[PDB]
């Protein structure tokens, strides 16, 4: 339950630069 | 939880998978983290930066800035 929460962390800011690219 | 300001959530969250390391290996975000995630992230991380540092680290703080600031604008 603690690392799981701390992928979700990772996962999610990693989506946040994806987001800036294009197709 | 014992830390919080974006920046440094994922340097907690990163020491989490690096299983309390300074650094994390490419293969632990491969096992760790999506295989898209790995990948990514491993060119972002520079190669880590310490005194008794190992044979393929990397720095994901250097990383987590960036993300977070990236170029002044």
């Amino acid at each position: 339950g603690k690392k799981a929460e701390a992928v979700a962390t990772v996962v999610a800011a990693v989506d946040q630069a994806r987001v800036r690219e294009p197709r | 939880m014992a830390d919080t300001d974006t920046a440094e959530q994922v340097i907690a969250s990163f020491r989490i998978l690096a299983s309390d390391k300074p650094y994390i290996l490419a293969e632990e975000l491969r096992r760790e983290l999506p295989p898209d995630q790995a990948q990514y992230c491993i060119k972002r991380m520079p190669a880590y930066s310490g005194p008794g540092s190992v044979p393929g680290a990397l720095d994901y703080a250097a990383f987590s800035s960036a993300l977070y600031g990236e170029s002044d604008l």
